[PDB]
């Protein structure tokens, strides 16, 4: 509820074109993570590669890359911690990996 | 030629190569974790250190400081004369010559011909995607194993504080509403018996990696894209750059620190041909390893001349008894 | 030119570089860890010492005291006049001048041609980003390794209480010993901004002296004469109450017009022969090295002039250039 | 003017309100032993009390502090945002120049007011009355002392020494020239109390000039005469004038110096040289 | 629960305006593969806390809020209870993940 | 847990509303590979106890919480059996971790 | 470790409700890398005991117990027997900072 669209936006901005910075290692780490720790490291690295996206958008005139809302991080933490079953954890990680590739409203 | 230096060096009261602390008045020093046998049970101790990256930077500084004396110093970049480690860092598709000339980033041979920095320390040009490894390779500077064993690890940190003084034409310091400009910073102060070891893979000076050798009648020979005396001067300057690395120009805030700098003992090997890396001084049994290496490398047809300072090195391995480093430079350059 | 002055000086009861822990009455004298050889192995002992920041700040004080008397002493920072070494502190974008007219930090050429302090002792402006390394490399102040190993340590420190409602008691730490220093004046780029060291106007390396040669010579004279207070009593803090005793037990000074290495200090068991070897090898390499000695024994094939101090040597060095 | 004095006296049964260390000379040993010598704070307090005694008697010496009369030199201690002048007018510590104009002890010996932040480096450098190495070598006494008067900074605020009106280097004097001369004379005369009931003067040597000059080697050593010769010859050869005064000591030859037979003669020479 | 306050302060290190960045501490407290360097980076952030307070009260922002002591000791008990590297790494990454979020600190 | 006194005292030593601002002591306490500098740092921390006690009434400030004898006894008991630098640095950095907090600063 | 008794004995010399605010003794005791100055400090602390006990009996609260010999004895035969400065320095500074605790001393 809410995390879907914002996570998709941010991951697309990390992966989409018009950036020349195509980081798939973070996407692969998020996807292939049976345990929750590596999924958390992958999403943390994706969030960490925020300043590069902001600086590049400012330099090339692209719209600023929106950062996911704190409530989205809240929901992420709750569903990761409350779901100790590796099945739902893998489902969530692969859903994030799917949202890493999306053709949103890119630079005009 | 690929000359290798190593040995044991004592640094006392040095504030070299701090870490900044991340935005704190208390400046963190470079702390590296090392392993000591410690008889029955091994130990891991975090001790002050000097990184090999900054050692390479200071070797660069010494090389470019001793290269301007040569008549062929025009090829040296003017950015090197001011001790700049930048090389094609951010969006630098061109290079600035010492005589105010623009140098392109194509034809790597021309790049190393027109830039001494490119020849000696390599380059990275992300815009044009040009790569060249640094011929000089510096090892880390850490306190040797017997030092930790004898001092039982210790801390080697005193953390002396430093402040400012202001009068601002008023006789006072002033509160935060005017600027204060009085800062209390405490920088960690270290010591110990360290180990200095840097290799100078100088056999590639003037030889681009793109076409290192040529075969006109099917024989290997270095590709010397420059005239010979320029290469000889570059080799001489690179060897002379070893001199400040042992008299002492390395270390952070050299103006305020200038640690008392000398090597307790030293080993140097010329080794015109490719050889194994000379072992860096950190250990206790390296004497036996060095003795065996020197005594059995000649069986492989290696004409390596060894200069020894404050080491007996037995009596059957031949060596040159030395007491300085510029004598080493002189005897290294009198043959090349 | 580049000069390097190393010296062993005997000190007694000096309250130099003492801060204490916060606001406590007891004030410790920055006893740092040093390594000695002895016979049982390399041991670390906490011995009192004087930081190189102290030495370089007092070299600054001497330089600004001997620069006013020069005819070209007008081109000095207002902070230099007020014994303030802090250059371009928190938030400082512009600069203050002795004459009163401020100067903008648009580049280094003006900050070198107008601010002799910025040239001699470097500076740092956080706002404008102007950066320059100081030409005064100040070493530390440590006791001799032989002295430490023969004095049995005993912390080399004693506590002395000082009296003064407004009536309070505070104590200070007092030390002694044959300390040593090695001050390096790499004054070969004075009057030369770091941004443009060599212009190469006609394909030949030459210094870019932004100032006239007279001002450069005067700055050299002042900076070298600033070594005189280093052996007189103007070293360290608490000089109003302490004024440590100074006597130059040993002195060596190596000067040249070209890039030359430093020299091995005397904080070790065996250093004199190492100094002989390095001096003779540097001379044999082809460096115009002039070596001056005071109360130190020399060997063969090496010059040894029984000089009195450094001021006369600096005077004749200026005379012969 | 700048003057430096170094001498040696004999103290016997001294009563104070300290104990320090002395280091053995020569090559037999370089260890230290505890000796009840005199701290430099005592010497500076003696100089301060002599200064106030010889300055309050002058008709122009009415710019002192009430705490200075009773030899209580707290110099703006805890909970002291202002100062109490000798006449009675409470001076407010707002600027350094006001302190320089209204105070004299704070001029000669510096000041520090933490509440207002005001600070001034003292121009009087006081050293320690330490025993001579021969005393501890042959006894296991002769005590050496030294003092430095940087009187050229008297009346000169630390904030700015030169105003630079017409681009000239002139000192930023803020008090009347007569008051400055009286303060210099009183500071020079303040050398009497430590040079004059049980102790007697045995050796003394002083150098006085105008520009910044090195201080003498302290009378703590054995072969310090060579250092004094080096300093005197170097000061003579550097170029500026320098006046050398000797008291019961044969300094050297082939130079010019004044052999003073009394402390009053030395005081008069210092007074008349400025 | 007890991650919001400390995570909020962690995001105070790097965010909109606040012209002073410190990502080394965040990286250290994120991938705390061993029992330590986690509290080390958190302490480094707490040492920059007065810097953040001064910058906020000076330039454009309301004063920052230090994490509550009960939060700090809850974190300490949580890191004491865990023994396997899994829980330690998960806690470290969840702690340092909040440093990059859309927070409206300076209006 | 049995540490509120020490944490509150260190906070009042380091936080605002006290115009003392002893950060050097906290830096000495935090990064302590060996026991010497950790003990010197804790000594420097407890050194300005009389200053805080006497200066509290100079403004209308409640007196600080001096560490309890039992707390310091437990710390001394648990610091003696220290050989590996890891847990020693852990303990020192945790001391510095509750040194910074957001207590009720002098209500 | 039997350090509680000596710490309690030394605390009464520095703690409140006592005019004898001799603060230099603990600093002299702590930073004692050599046995000579530590011995001098402990001897002067023991010689200052009669003033402490007379002040305590004048106040009304019970004075500290008589200085026992075995604890101080074991003090020297553990401080001088160990050659390395680490343990002797840490024990000296620890027993010096032991005095910096406030509890029900003189009601």
């Amino acid at each position: 509820g809410g995390w879907i669209r914002n996570i998709g936006r941010y991951l697309s901005y990390l992966v989409d074109d018009t950036f020349e910075e195509y980081a798939y290692d973070v996407v692969d780490g998020i996807a292939k993570a049976r345990t929750q720790e590596e999924l958390l490291e992958g999403v943390y690295k994706a969030l960490r590669l925020a300043p590069k996206l902001k600086k590049k958008a400012e330099s090339k005139g692209c719209p600023p890359p929106r950062i996911p809302s704190p409530e989205d991080i809240e929901a992420l933490e709750e569903k990761v911690e409350q779901l100790s079953n590796p099945k739902d954890l893998r489902k969530l990680a692969v859903s994030l990996a799917l949202w890493a590739f999306a053709s949103w409203n890119n630079c005009p | 030629m690929y000359v290798r230096i190593s040995g044991r060096i004592r640094l006392n009261a040095h504030s070299l190569n701090a870490q900044g602390g991340g935005g704190t008045n208390y400046i963190e020093i470079t702390k590296t974790k090392v392993t000591v046998r410690t008889e029955n049970g091994w130990t891991v101790v975090e001790v002050p250190a000097i990184t090999g990256n900054m050692l390479k930077h200071w070797h660069f500084v010494g090389f470019v400081d001793y290269f301007k004396t040569t008549p062929y110093g025009v090829n040296l970049t003017e950015r090197a004369l001011r001790y700049n480690g930048t090389r094609f860092g951010q969006g630098e598709t061109t290079a600035t010559k010492a005589n105010g000339a623009t140098v392109q980033l194509n034809d790597e041979a021309t790049i190393i011909k027109e830039l001494a920095d490119a020849d000696v320390h390599g380059f990275l040009a992300p815009k044009t995607g040009r790569r060249r490894v640094s011929l000089v390779k510096a090892s880390f500077i850490l306190p040797t194993e017997d030092f930790i064993k004898e001092v039982e690890g210790e801390r080697l940190i005193t953390a002396i504080k430093h402040n400012r003084v202001d009068v601002d034409e008023k006789g006072a310091i002033g509160s935060s509403k005017e600027g204060t400009a009085q800062m209390l910073f405490s920088r960690e102060y270290a010591t110990g018996l360290y180990g200095f070891s840097i290799v100078l893979d100088l056999g590639l000076v003037g030889i681009p990696q793109g076409l290192p050798v040529k075969f006109e009648e099917n024989q290997p020979r270095p590709n010397i894209v420059i005239d010979p005396n320029e290469r000889k001067a570059r080799i001489e300057s690179a060897l002379k750059a070893l001199i400040p690395m042992l008299s002492g120009y390395i270390g952070a805030n050299l103006a305020r620190s200038f640690p008392v700098f000398k090597v307790e003992e030293l080993v140097a090997i010329a080794s015109e041909g490719p050889i194994p890396a000379l072992v860096h001084g950190f250990y206790e049994d390296y004497i036996e390893a060095n003795r065996s290496i020197i005594k059995n490398a000649r069986a492989l047809g290696f004409n390596i001349e060894v200069f020894t300072y404050n080491v007996d090195l037995g009596e059957d391995i031949e060596a040159t008894k030395v007491s300085s480093v510029e004598e080493l430079v002189a005897n290294l350059v009198k043959m090349v």
